[PDB]
């Protein structure tokens, strides 16, 4: 077996970054907040929250939601969040959800993209 | 009734904290009980600035105590003032920060960073007229600057426009405690940088050469560089507490002290520091204050103004004194070191001037300058922290935490862009 | 709220356990009844209802003489009966032995009583495992135990204090057998491993202590001294506290590289003790002194990475400060290029206490020096021939064999063992 | 004698009376204003010695 | 003139009975044998002619354990012998047991005292009634109270102080089954139902009170100083008196939509106060603070209905006013659309007095907030879930048939749950 | 007030119920004489649950004991506590059943068993309220099998709604005492299985394991098998005799345990069970109850529940106590072990307080586990019931005594029937 480790020591996945259009719709809508890095912006769930509200106003509340990094209200944030893409039919994905919470690289790109999909007419990311 | 919510961060922090509060106790004539024996009605007059009253006559002090180990805060409730502090205020987890900046950040600082904004909302808003937040804290440690770093960030959210001060005791330069020292001030200083308003740097080292030189004690303890800290921490104050001739509050000091506002970190100093011994043979004078004032010696900061140009320097003067001799003494130091001062600002001095010395001096000065020198502070602990991360030494600690080692390079990148700017307004000429 | 649990496997492990609580007693005034006549205690004894006190220790071991010595002899009232562990048959120096036939049940019934007290610690700052590298019941058993901690508890800091064959002198001769084996297992499980060597203690009884006939006791004395100083800041407070996490944060580089030297002063007699000043400055040089070194691994031909001081009783800042710039300044001592602090100093204020009817003096000071540095690859250097030399032969391998080993277990040890040296190589090298 | 039966002097022995008392929230009030009280004297000690 | 009638329907409904009315004898004055050395007792005690003041109140149980200790403590010559009805067979966590079987003779003469102690009333606001939602005799045989009560008293004021299962912690395992029963039973019958969570006045006792091992005891003080705030403007006079009836007139928009979030402010050990303002303000904040709820049931997911706050002590109108126009203001807390007003502010000049042996502080100012919030739904979406995983294998259901119920009357409890579900969610919804 | 009325039947019954009341006696303060010396009120407040009042101060125990041999009746009588029982409630025949379930239960068994039910109706007329019977004895023997099942299913016709409460001490797995254990094991569980409401399955191994262990007994006599059993069978009803802070009956355990009808076996399981050597060292504290509580060492069945999933679990706690650290701990131990937990019932757990502990203990916990695990054990018996089946071997005897083969037939497939649900259950998934 050959490793690839400096003395034990794994290097971060480096994941490739998102795409340019989920990137520029999500700056076309209106948000509070930036992405600055993926992983940080999105694993709170606030910001994820607040696009879900802008397509959903009566829906989602930004009040429900909480711009805290504490475990517990990340995880009332992501809890009630696919609460509602449960009873809407959005497919909010459990994994990618988790991976996000606990700042998985890659998880919070991927649920980014799913959502860019579910809501922005499906305009499959380009891939390959 | 411009409050100040006091944060201390750390053992560090809660230990500088621990003497700020007993000194500000002293001067105000509170003692460890709560109850106010000073027998002077100014001591009571500002006394909302810091305290507030309890059901009885007990002063309770505006202060928030984080942790993520409690033996330091048990260690803060066995200390002199420890009783006088709100038992609510205590935020501890339990298990400490390995001297991990990611660990006091990320992972543990997240969860009880709830019940510290819970805590200094809780305070806040019983503030009637909120001055700001200060937080005391040590850079280069885990929980310090971690959690400290990330309460910063949440409190400019919450309170964008209400004053931010902090003192961070950055690691010194010679002799540095922990390994991981240059990673912890590296990634302190890119957060400090982009939320805290107004930032003062100390050095370990910078306090024994001042209390081994001017005070020339032989064996000085962590307390009395505690004690030099909580002087100038209340210094800076003391405009708000107490009547002044020419009075500048922390907002007007920030105003006159920060040309641009990444250029926000400044090196500090007390006046007057005599040598038991040479007590009697100095005279207090406003000029021998000065001359004290504007010495290299007198910095708290490694970083000797010497080297760089002072972009501002304000200056806050206690006791019955004489305004044109003030003003003639700054003028004239303006003057003489005409080089070591910036040209393109006509007057580098912002002159304050309050009627009430601390206890037991005649007069006293505190001194906050604003000078290209910190550059050669962060380009050094730049030079411990890129011979550190090119072997990527101690980083799997980090790493192991969440953090990416995209983050490290982020933070480096604006410590070097703001040694950049410190540069280009040190070599900047008129016209 | 800071528990730390204490293992101790084989002979050793149990013989210098011995000593680590006969001091930790003496330490915290506990009575070897059990009970004494706050909460500092909490890091290695847990109170009852009953006032009395019990240490959150386990005596593991296959031979039934030597816990049976602790069962006989003044401690019998002190520790927990379920708690002292024996087997019935021993591991007899064999590494297979101990680790995949008589260690199983014995293994099984360690992580029940170790799951027992884990569960009576509110926090837990780790687990100091205390084996004897170079026998049977310490390599093998000690390796499956801490295989077993590794999966089951996860990340809690283990704290391995291994005694590797000295360079020379030994008393077994599958020594090198059964350390190789131990080592390939504890170089990916165990978080710091702390180095000992019978040879450097015995150096440094004799040169420091001038105790012409050092023995076991006297060895396992000075383990416990600094076993004690290593955890003091865990229970007594004072200005630059350690903690178990801290040590591995602030020492460890690369997870492969945390085997450690271990260095105490002042080793000085009572007779020869109120004879020198024992300066702050004085006692950091003795640390740094490659004699005090219990190791016999020069360390002047290596490279520093990372050195934790831990000083004890009347140490200043502004002190241990000089110490430390002195010792940057000084030539000999040589630390890597990619470590420019390469220091963590914590003091404490609590004074080393002193055994009665032993060697060390009353001293105001004390400090415990362990660092990580590369020339630690030496020891492993010298037991990669030992090994081979045997193995070109295969001699003893059929011991290893008739108890569930293979000639890849032998293989692999080697392969890991010179993976080791070669980390150790480059990690030195710019 | 019954081996479930404890023995005297052990944590887990009690005697008739404290047996039958049914009263928990003023034992643990008496032991918390204990508490409180020996961490106040704790407090006081380690301040004398600092 | 004011007066209540007390209904404490099983074990834990007879254990906040004990707390209330040892609490309203020390509010009062009035001695455990019955007897004080004007007539603000006449609420909750009824005066005979000796002089011995006797309370208008009524413990139910099939238990007779329960009953049977209130008779031998120090409250045997306070309450009515009679009054004490104690049954034979407990109901055994069984709905259809307290309801069909042996909750029959037992309900019959609880509706002959509760006659008897109307009778005794000039006028009557309504019923206080404490049952234990999760349990055969508070779910099955509150419930037949409750719905005789309906059908004779008619259009008195039943305030059901009921005890709803927590989320995840739990005592019995048939509690899903006999909640949803017991909950469409009362939804149609009581006139404002408060819940109240173990779990969440737990986490009170722990996290406010510094109580790691909070018990019964102090979950029934906490949930008795909230009763007597709430009746507190009955005996004790203050500005903006509120009524029995102004409860339902401004908290109950609709009359499905009647269940309401308690929380009582400040709650403080006596070590911790003295050290805060505890202004009305910060009271307020501290009784809009989510952790303060007695129910686990974050109010931020839902929005806030009406607010109906009781406010005890030196509270002035200007700091009600000013407080309560922050709370406006706060971006945090949410208001439905169709209420602007939505807050109904009661003071009353008597401060909350002290249990002596209690946890609770001497605090100047108190404030029991119970408010009508959509997000109430959560805990009913708990029950749902938990109620159908088991309804689907049919598990413990031939108990509840054997006492005479059907797989009829779990379908129309679960879709009577199901449409106050779909009805919290419509008033919810713009 | 809710009475119980206790029943042993055969040599193993019979001095597990004489040092049952021995315990019991000793709870309640008793002497052998009978007379009160037990110095407390709540042991007097609910002493008519086990006992009647004599002409003076005695106290009968509400017992009644039952045998075909009257030698272990003798020895019961003599020994210590022989004098407290009515004479009146020996019932014993005069030949012994040869460990055969057909003399048990329709030879011999069918005389004595009308002086049986007359004495069982004569103690149960005199109740004021019947919570039910418990009736003691072993599977695997002929007279205590035989008529403990013909007088569960006489009791069951006379008294439908009653509980029936059974300890049977079905045969060891590894360990035999008798030939012919598997043939009356078979033809009593079949009867259990329809009659009996609640039934608590105790193994001799398994005792012997635990004494060995737990209690490091070496050579541990049947006399202290009989006390463990004694402690599990006072802890069961003690909600009913003392006062309670969250009180269970036996109605309120059968209702919160038994899923379906036909799972009403349960294993059981006594805390603290300690070494008189580390008596000292153990202390007593909740969490340390329920980890000796949910180890499978602990349990006095001999089917570990490692194997199986746990339908429901009743822990009946003693001793003051938190209600909150109580469920917390039921509720950590079920996050923990959800593995072993069944899927379809969110909360597997029924715990109950009770404020009066035992004797001796500060704090004690009786528990009572309705798993999948029991499937083993019924599946060992079946495996050496087919066996001797296939070649009908000592099948002369069961069938000279009248009884058709296909009772043989009709038990073992009932037997399959009750694993088969076991197995059902244990493997079902939630939706
Ligand atoms: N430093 C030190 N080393 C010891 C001491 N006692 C034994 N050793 C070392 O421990 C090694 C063997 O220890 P063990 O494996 O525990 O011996 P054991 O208990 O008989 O178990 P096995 O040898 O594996 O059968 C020897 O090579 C010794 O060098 C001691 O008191 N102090
Ligand atoms: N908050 C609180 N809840 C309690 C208290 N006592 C009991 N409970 C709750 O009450 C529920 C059961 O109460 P009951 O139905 O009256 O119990 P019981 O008196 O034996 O009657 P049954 O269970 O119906 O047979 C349990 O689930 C507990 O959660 C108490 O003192 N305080
Ligand atoms: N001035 C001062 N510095 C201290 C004190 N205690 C520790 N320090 C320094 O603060 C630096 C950081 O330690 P710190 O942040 O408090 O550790 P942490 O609490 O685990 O984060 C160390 O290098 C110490 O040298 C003190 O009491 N006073
Ligand atoms: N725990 C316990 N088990 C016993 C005792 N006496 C007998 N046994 C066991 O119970 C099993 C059945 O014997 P038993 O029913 O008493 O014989 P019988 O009375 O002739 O039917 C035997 O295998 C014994 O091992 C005792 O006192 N205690």
């Amino acid at each position: 077996q050959e490793d690839t480790t400096l003395f034990g020591y794994e290097s971060p996945p480096d994941t490739p970054a998102l795409h340019r259009d989920v990137l520029k719709w999500v700056q076309g809508l209106d948000l509070s907040q930036s992405l600055k890095n993926c992983r940080r912006d999105v694993a709170n769930g606030f910001l994820v929250a607040e696009i879900f509200s802008r397509y959903f106003p009566a829906d989602i509340q930004m009040h429900s939601f909480a711009n805290a990094a504490s475990s517990h209200f990340k995880r009332d944030n992501w809890t009630q969040l696919q609460a509602f893409c449960g009873r809407q039919g959005i497919n909010l994905p459990g994994d990618l959800v988790e991976g996000c919470v606990q700042g998985v690289h890659g998880a919070a790109i991927a649920l980014l993209e799913h959502l860019y999909e579910a809501f922005t007419g499906k305009k499959v990311p380009r891939l390959k | 009734m411009r409050e100040i919510v006091h944060i201390q961060g750390g053992q560090c922090g809660n230990q500088i904290g621990a003497k700020f509060w007993e000194v500000v106790s002293d001067e105000h004539g509170i003692d460890p009980t709560g109850t106010y024996h000073g027998d002077s009605d100014l001591q009571l007059e500002r006394i909302n600035v810091y305290f507030n009253e309890a059901t009885g006559g007990r002063y309770v002090p505006r202060a928030i105590l984080m942790d993520l180990e409690p033996g330091t805060m048990d260690s803060v409730r066995s200390g002199p003032y420890g009783q006088i502090f709100r038992p609510d205020n205590f935020v501890f987890g339990q298990t400490g920060a390995g001297n991990n900046w990611a660990k006091g950040h990320y992972t543990e600082g997240a969860e009880l960073i709830d019940s510290v904004l819970d805590v200094v909302r809780k305070e806040a808003e019983s503030c009637d007229c909120l001055q700001g937040f200060q937080v005391c804290h040590s850079l280069g440690g885990g929980t310090g600057s971690g959690m400290g770093t990330l309460l910063i960030s949440k409190i400019r959210e919450e309170y964008p426009d209400r004053m931010m001060l902090t003192f961070s005791v950055v690691p010194s330069p010679k002799v540095s405690d922990t390994v991981v020292e240059p990673y912890n001030a590296t990634l302190s200083v890119h957060q400090l940088v982009e939320n805290a308003d107004e930032c003062m740097v100390l050095d370990n080292e910078a306090l024994y050469d001042i209390c081994f030189r001017t005070l020339k004690l032989t064996t000085p303890t962590f307390g009395d560089l505690n004690h030099l800290i909580s002087a100038v921490m209340s210094g800076i104050t003391c405009c708000l507490r107490f009547p002044g001739q020419l009075n500048a509050d922390l907002r007007k000091l920030a105003v006159n002290l920060i040309p641009f506002p990444r250029l926000h970190f400044f090196m500090v100093g007390f006046t007057p520091l005599t040598s038991r011994g040479s007590q009697q043979y100095r005279a207090l004078t406003v000029p021998e204050l000065t001359q004290q004032m504007w010495d290299a010696k007198n910095m708290m900061c490694a970083a000797d103004p010497r080297h760089g140009r002072y972009l501002t320097a304000s200056a806050l003067f206690r006791g019955r004194m004489s305004t044109k001799e003030v003003d003639e003494q700054m003028l004239n130091v303006q003057n003489k070191n005409s080089s070591y001062f910036v040209e393109w600002i006509p007057n580098n001095v912002k002159s304050s001037v309050c009627d009430i010395p601390p206890k037991g001096l005649k007069m006293s000065a505190t001194f906050i300058g604003n000078s290209t020198a910190i550059q050669e502070m962060f380009k050094r602990v730049s030079e411990q922290f890129t011979a550190m991360f090119r072997r990527k030494a101690f980083l799997h600690w980090y790493t192991g935490e969440g953090m990416d080692e995209m983050e490290f390079t982020e933070a480096e990148s604006n410590m070097n862009d703001l040694v950049s700017e410190y540069q280009q307004y040190q070599d900047a000429s008129a016209e | 709220m800071r528990e730390v649990i204490s293992i101790h496997i084989g002979q050793a492990g149990i013989q210098v356990g011995n000593a680590c609580w006969e001091l930790y007693c003496l330490e915290h005034g506990i009575q070897p009844d059990g009970q004494m006549p706050d909460d500092a205690f909490n890091t290695f004894f847990s109170e009852t209802g009953a006032g009395k006190h019990v240490p959150r220790c386990i005596f593991l071991d296959l031979e039934p003489t030597v816990v049976d010595e602790v069962r006989t002899g003044t401690y019998r009232q002190l520790f927990h009966p379920e708690q002292l562990i024996s087997g019935k048959e021993d591991a007899a120096n064999n590494f297979a032995r101990g680790h995949y036939t008589i260690g199983k049940e014995i293994v099984d019934l360690a992580l029940d009583r170790i799951r027992k007290l884990a569960d009576n610690c509110t926090g837990l700052q780790g687990f100091l495992v205390f084996n004897a590298v170079g026998g049977g019941t310490g390599s093998g058993l000690g390796s499956l135990l801490l295989e077993r901690l590794s999966v089951d508890y996860g990340k809690k800091s283990k704290l391995g204090f291994t005694v590797y064959p000295s360079p020379q002198v030994s008393t077994a001769v599958v020594e090198p057998y059964n350390s190789v084996l131990s080592t390939h297992s504890l170089l990916e499980h165990t978080d710091v491993a702390v180095m000992l060597d019978n040879e450097a203690i015995y150096d440094i009884c004799r040169r420091s202590l001038d105790i012409e006939r050092p023995t076991y006791t006297n060895l396992n004395r000075l383990i416990a001294q600094v076993i004690s100083s290593l955890t003091a800041s865990l229970r007594f407070d004072g200005a630059l506290n350690v903690d178990i996490t801290e040590f591995q944060t602030n020492l460890v580089p690369y997870p492969r590289i945390h085997f450690m030297l271990s260095s105490y002063a002042p080793i000085i007699s009572a007779e020869k003790a109120y004879h020198e000043q024992l300066s702050v400055a004085e006692i950091t040089n003795a640390a740094f002194e490659p004699a005090s070194m219990m190791v016999k691994c020069d360390p002047r031909h290596g490279k520093y990475m990372a050195c934790c001081l831990m000083y004890r009783g009347d140490v200043v800042p502004k002190d241990v400060n000089a110490s430390v710039a002195t010792i940057k300044t000084k030539r000999t001592i040589q630390f890597v290029d990619w470590c420019p602090t390469g220091f963590k100093c914590g003091i404490n204020y609590q004074p080393p206490t002193v055994v009665p009817g032993g060697d060390l003096a009353k001293v105001q000071r004390a400090v415990c020096m362990i660092s990580n540095s590369t020339a630690i690859g030496e020891i492993f250097s010298r037991l990669d021939h030992k090994f081979d030399l045997m193995y070109a032969k295969r001699a003893f391998v059929h011991w290893y064999v008739g108890e569930g080993m293979e000639e890849g277990e032998f293989s692999e040890a080697r392969e890991d063992l010179a993976a080791l040296e070669k980390d150790f190589e480059e990690v030195g090298a710019e | 004698g019954n081996p479930v039966m404890p023995a005297r002097n052990a944590p887990a022995f009690c005697d008739e009376y404290d047996r039958f008392n049914r009263d928990v929230a003023g034992e643990m009030n008496a032991k918390k204003q204990q508490n409180l009280q020996k961490k106040e004297e704790v407090y006081a000690v380690k301040r004398a010695e600092q």
